């Protein structure tokens, strides 16, 4: 009975460990979706840029929003974090005991 | 305080066009930044939900 | 101080586009093909922006 109780409690806490894992994964994915949105919008702008009709002024106009969107991407990447974990600032491998 | 012009302006077109370029540039900057803020809003929304 | 080698002179900026339209800016300092944005001293002398 003692051994079974130990196993029960261990698996119980593993439940919440896995739930924290799902939470962190959800946060990361959430950040990535909007990152993707900005990249695709910048792609639209880049395709627009091909119009040789554009004057240098209009080219700078488009360049402005391109720069702003890129800088926003950097901002989100730097600022995102789960409980302080800079989930988009460095290659990492996070441990989650499940047994 | 501004003086009173004593000789006719030369190439006024170029100067007025420079002013127009300045103002349109600033307006385009405003347009981009506004999108910045809206994207930030959506970022915050997903963050709060999660 | 910067080690720039060549004659120093004060020139005014003019830009032209593919349309053929042209504009003019402020003042700058040109050494060879290089340029530097210039600011007017109140006395009529010129300085390089940094």
């Amino acid at each position: 009975a003692n051994r079974f109780t130990a196993n029960i409690k261990g698996l119980t806490q593993a439940s919440r460990n896995a739930n924290d894992g799902i939470s962190i994964a959800q946060t990361t994915e959430g950040a990535l979706n909007e990152i993707n949105n900005n990249l695709q919008r910048v792609r639209e702008l880049a395709v627009q840029s091909a119009n040789s009709t554009n004057s240098q002024s209009d080219l700078d106009s488009i360049q402005a929003e391109i720069t702003q969107r890129l800088n926003e991407i950097d901002r989100v990447s730097g600022q995102t974090q789960f409980n302080g974990v800079k989930v988009l600032a460095q290659d990492n491998t996070l441990t989650i005991q499940v047994g | 305080l501004a003086e009173a012009a004593a000789t006719t302006t030369e190439n006024p077109l170029q100067k007025i066009d420079a002013a127009l370029a300045q103002v349109d540039t600033l307006r385009s900057d405003l347009g981009a930044v506004q999108n910045r803020f809206n994207s930030a809003i959506t970022n915050l929304g997903n963050t709060v939900n999660n | 101080a910067a080690g720039v080698t060549g004659t120093a002179s004060v020139v005014k900026m003019s830009y032209t586009d593919n349309n053929g339209k042209t504009i003019d800016g402020g003042l700058a300092v040109k050494v060879g093909d290089d340029y530097y944005s210039a600011t007017q001293n109140k006395d009529g002398s010129i300085s390089i922006n940094t």
